[PDB]
């Protein structure tokens, strides 16, 4: 609570991985 | 020279390996030749069992709303070399892992695989010596242990291998809802127009006394277990013959 | 070749202790082997054996946490190598304090380090731990 | 990843007659006598079948109403339209009778009455009766009495004919 | 009859009947039928040491029912 | 240090896979421990991943070549060892450059598989 | 005659045990028949019972050597072949002298095992 008071390349890999995982899951569904 | 004889010793070992494996093929072929009879005499015992339990339900609503132990009874072979049957069953069980999952696998390979894989969920397993024929008593032993593992269980599932043909062994599922949920569905199939095919069957059970219904439920549950183990054995011997041939040819190429 | 029996529990840890990159001082090597021999590393995971050895040699948990009651036997006293080499570790002069130091080091290590190590799930923390343990192989 | 249900591979389903339908005059009962997932008879047209349920004996002929019967250790008779009688003996199970003209008798064990031996049956009754005398507790006595009931039924079944 | 009062389940009742029925079969034919009523099953959990701990929750033999 | 640690881990994985390959050929891949199946799958992916289409062999390979920077070689392999790419198909690592190329190839394979599944389903 | 007969029986059993060892690697120890496993269990004891600590290799082994008399060796092996010591633990025959030393080592093995059981029991 007291923490609240006072206080990109890798993203592309994560984005691609999420998309691939989504596609592999979608094909399973139907 | 030692180097030359090193190869000779290496090839000497492969020769005995071929003989022993060929001996395995002889054993399995005899068991498969005598287990081929069930193919003639199957597909008729479980007719009203279908009405009792055949419910093509969705695969999500069944497991999502689990408020009580879901017991699974995968069928696995005692000895290895069967093929991918055990591996697929594990994949089929891993795909249904949940908080309420309890496992009572059958066979040493199932126990060994699941004791390591799922130590906490695994309670204990059943082992049968492949000395006598798969009989009713063995199925009754599977069911009694399953109830004692989780009497307040939402469902008891059996995951086994169906022997479609000599080269086709699919994975089949018998889902058995406990008494409370079954009699509730049996009550709706009787009164309501829904579940027409089960209307006459359900009303013919509600007329009788309860103990008879409970005996009916247990009896048909045992039959489903008996069919699964019987099929899982026939798929096992058929698969081993296929696998053993592969090992023979691999040991011939070497 | 053919079950967590004592020989199999300690055998793996001895093998892990045999990985080295630089020659080890006699005092440090003998002490570590004695510890693994008398079961002081049974509760320590195999992956963390090198980290345990590094703290034992290049650190002193008892002094860090103020629980060290030994009079002379400390791993930072390099002159003890020749006393060990004369009397043996299983001698009344050195045996009593040796066991006390190992007992304190094991208890402190398990409590303050292994518990946190087994509680790491963050990818950043996991990677940091992996670097630490590999470095400990090449340090002690 | 959906798995087939084990009943999908079975191609002989049960046909139920819609209640709002015309009646048919049937002269044959399609019997399916089964033991331990093995059919001794399959959709066999018969004249009649006699079964012993807990309440008593039922003589099932074509067109019998829908009913479920809990069998007891006893003989089971099948009479064909030709005029031939085949007698089995069952140790238990269930009999499902459908108004469409079918009867599926699933038994744990179904053995032709010829196979059974009266001499073996008789001496077993004597031994079990002695066992009942030495039965330790109430549970043991109940189990022994289960055996005697089956044995006496077998003995009486064979003495009948 | 009286076995229900003692907690014996229906399935155990059938196993006892089947064994008794197989008992009465002729000695020539007993071999075939008796292979269907011979207990050969156990329930085992792998012990901590790597052994087999037999679970005694369900009986295996009709005598011990 | 990261480069050294990754390289040693790769070598250890490939060393173990070689030893397991002896058992695999004789008996079969399905007679192994479930732990040793994971190692096999990771090792096979590593073997495929080590392949690379060269820019001087655009005729014999039929594909455009790649230049992989050392910092992507280390990161791609380090992630693969951790197991974050276990869902990716094995063939996605074959004849590609960095991890990004692996993911793009996996995406195309997934799209083709989805199209085939759609065609099969529509056939019903 | 006893010496000749005992030696031949030992050699035959060792030969057979090696053939079985090929089976035990392909099929496994479970598949072996009752007779075969008895050969396996007896033969393994013979293999370990042939070992002996020498009086000159004390530094290598760390244990005192033994001098086994000819008669003691024949009698000890004769009893082992016919199963007189089937219940003795296998390791009791490892690096020992005559039969007497085997029994003493087995007793020591039993005592230490009991102590371990007691320690486990207290836990
Ligand atoms: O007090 C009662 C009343 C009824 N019942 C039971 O309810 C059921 C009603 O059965 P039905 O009414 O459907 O037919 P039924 O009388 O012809 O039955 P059977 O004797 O031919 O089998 C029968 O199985 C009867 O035994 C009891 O057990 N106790």
């Amino acid at each position: 609570e007291a923490a609240e008071r006072n206080p990109t390349g890798d993203n592309a890999r994560d984005r691609l991985l999420k998309e691939v995982l989504a596609l592999q899951a979608r094909i399973n569904q139907r | 020279s030692g180097k030359l004889r090193l190869y000779k010793e290496k090839l000497e070992g492969y020769n005995r390996f071929y003989s022993i494996v060929k001996t395995i093929k002889m054993v399995t072929l005899a068991k498969y030749r005598a287990a081929q009879g069930r193919i003639r005499t199957r597909d008729f015992s479980l007719r009203y069992t279908e009405l009792a339990f055949s419910k093509p339900q969705a695969s999500r609503d069944a497991v999502v709303a689990a408020k009580n132990a879901l017991v699974y009874i995968p069928i696995t072979t005692n000895r290895g070399s069967c093929g991918a049957l055990n591996s697929n069953i594990v994949r089929c069980i891993d795909s249904v892992v949940s908080s309420k999952m309890v496992l009572m696998p059958v066979g040493k390979r199932g126990i060994d695989s699941f004791s390591k894989l799922y130590p906490d969920e695994f309670r204990y397993g059943i082992i049968n010596d492949m000395k006598e024929s798969m009989h009713f008593g063995y199925a009754t032993f599977v069911i009694e242990n399953a109830y004692e593992v989780s009497k307040d269980a939402d469902r008891y599932q059996v995951i086994f291998n169906r022997f479609v043909s000599a080269g086709v062994q699919r994975n089949a599922v018998y889902n058995i809802p406990s008494y409370e949920k079954w009699k509730e569905d049996l009550a709706d199939a009787a009164s309501s127009d829904n579940q027409k095919n089960r209307y006459l069957f359900a009303n013919a059970l509600q007329n009788e006394e309860e103990q008879l219904i409970r005996d009916f439920f247990d009896f048909h549950a045992a039959l489903a277990v008996l069919n699964a183990v019987g099929e899982n054995e026939l798929s096992e011997q058929a698969a081993r013959l296929v696998a053993v041939e592969g090992q023979l040819t691999n040991i011939s190429s070497l | 070749a053919d079950v967590q029996t004592i020989p199999m529990i300690r055998g793996a840890r001895f093998v892990a202790l045999f990985n080295q990159k630089q020659p080890s001082y006699f005092m440090n090597a003998i002490v570590s082997l004695y510890a693994c021999l008398n079961g002081y590393l049974d509760d320590v995971k195999v992956q963390y054996v090198k980290f345990y050895e590094y703290l034992l040699v290049h650190r002193d948990l008892g002094i860090m946490y103020g629980t060290a009651k030994n009079k002379f036997f400390y791993m930072y006293v390099q002159e003890l190598n020749y006393l060990i080499r004369f009397f043996t570790l299983n001698s009344p002069i050195l045996h009593g304090e040796l066991e006390e130091m190992l007992k304190q080091h094991t208890h402190l290590f398990l409590q303050h380090y292994q518990s946190k190590m087994n509680a790491i799930k963050s990818e950043k923390d996991v990677k940091a731990l992996k670097n630490l343990l590999y470095s400990c192989k090449r340090a002690v | 990843h959906d798995l087939p249900e084990g009943f999908e591979f079975m191609e002989h389903k049960v046909v139920n007659k819609d209640i709002h339908a015309p009646h048919e005059n049937l002269e044959t009962l399609r019997l399916t006598l089964t033991r331990q997932d093995e059919f001794l008879l399959r959709e066999e047209p018969v004249k009649c079948v006699t079964v012993t349920g807990t309440n008593g004996e039922y003589g099932i002929y074509p067109g019998h109403a829908y009913k479920i019967v809990q069998l007891n250790p006893s003989p089971l008779t099948v009479e064909y339209t030709d005029g031939t009688t085949k007698k089995y003996f069952v140790s238990g199970g269930f009999a499902h009778i459908n108004n469409e003209g079918s009867c599926d008798v699933n038994t744990v064990e179904c053995t032709l009455l010829d196979d059974l031996d009266l001499a073996i049956a008789e001496k077993e009754l004597a031994a079990q009766q002695a066992a009942l005398g030495s039965a330790k507790d109430d549970k043991a006595k109940s189990v022994v009495e289960i055996r005697i009931s089956v044995i006496e039924a077998v003995i009486a079944a064979l003495k009948h004919h | 009859s009286s076995w229900r009062d003692h907690g014996i389940s229906y399935l155990k009742y059938l196993n006892v009947c089947t064994e008794t029925l197989h008992s009465t079969v002729k000695e020539s034919r007993r071999a075939k039928y008796e292979r269907w009523s011979k207990p050969c099953y156990t329930a085992q959990r792998p012990d901590g040491a790597g052994g087999q701990e037999t679970i005694d929750k369900v009986p295996i033999h009709t005598k011990d029912y | 240090v990261d480069h050294y640690n990754v390289a040693q881990d790769v070598v250890q994985m490939l060393t173990k896979y070689r030893e397991l390959q002896d058992i695999i050929a004789v008996l079969g891949i399905d007679e192994l421990s479930e732990e040793d199946k994971l190692i096999v799958d990771r090792a096979r992916k590593l073997v495929k991943f080590l392949s690379q289409p060269f820019q001087v062999a655009e005729v014999f390979t039929g594909m455009t070549g790649h230049y992989v920077q050392l910092d992507d070689t280390i990161d791609s392999f380090s992630g693969l060892l951790m197991g974050t790419y276990d869902q990716v198909p094995e063939m996605a690592f074959y004849m590609v450059g960095g991890i990004n190329s692996v993911l793009e190839k996996a995406k195309k394979m997934a799209e083709e598989a989805a199209e085939l599944e759609k065609m099969r389903r529509a056939r019903v």
